[PDB]
């Protein structure tokens, strides 16, 4: 991926989306989740990601 | 109330309430409030061994949560991805011991 003076931004819409794909990956380090609990994350709708 | 455990440095600071770390996750929870408090020094002249403490473990791929004051001491079986491992498959074991 890029370096961090030129992110990648992406628009994700129109789909549906769960939780397991993200937890695809074991070696998660900064899980800090700001906003929305992490446990749940799910059953409910984002107007755009 | 008191326990006792040996952690790195890195983890020290996660023994701090409402916050996710290595060791605040499924492996320890503690409770938030935490009307007591926490003591720790260094002990890099006795627990270490020149040999190599491999010895120590810690489960971090534990499956489900983990709530304030519980206990984790079991098999813990790993059982993930889109199909049953069931323990002898092979791929995706990642066992949570280290």
């Amino acid at each position: 991926f890029a370096s961090v003076y030129a992110w990648n931004r992406k628009r994700i819409s129109n789909c549906v989306a769960d939780y397991s794909v993200i937890y695809n990956f074991a070696p998660f380090f900064a899980f800090k989740c700001y906003g929305v609990s992490p446990t749940k994350l799910n059953d409910l709708c984002f107007t755009n990601v | 109330y008191a326990d006792s455990f040996v952690i790195r440095g890195n983890e020290v600071s996660q023994i701090a309430p409402g916050q996710t770390g290595n060791i605040a996750d499924y492996n320890y929870k503690l409770p938030d409030d935490f009307t007591g408090c926490v003591i720790a020094w260094n002990s890099n002249k006795l627990d270490s061994k020149p040999s190599g403490n491999y010895n120590y473990l810690y489960r971090l791929f534990r499956k489900s949560k983990l709530k304030p004051f519980e206990r984790d001491i079991s098999t813990e079986i790993y059982q993930a991805g889109n199909k049953p491992c069931n323990g002898v498959a092979g791929p995706n074991c990642y066992s949570p011991l280290q």
